[PDB]
């Protein structure tokens, strides 16, 4: 008979970098309101 | 959070919009 010790088998587990990992960025445009005072269309008319 | 602006130049800001009267 002869004995695992030196032969044993080997197990395996990943250095996860997950501690140090950057996160996922959601983008947002500021927009410009029109709750302050935003410009509008000048829609025109004629006094005939 | 943090702000980013955009490199978009002048030319790639045009727009055309096609639509119906309703």
């Amino acid at each position: 008979v002869r004995e695992p010790g030196s032969q044993a088998c080997l197990a395996i587990d990943p250095l996860v970098g997950e501690e140090g990992g950057a996160a996922v960025a959601k983008l947002e445009p500021h927009l410009q309101p029109r709750g302050q005072p935003a410009p509008q269309p000048l829609h025109t008319l004629v006094l005939a | 959070g943090t702000l980013k602006t955009s490199n978009l130049p002048e030319e790639l800001r045009k727009v055309f919009i096609t639509y119906s009267m309703d």
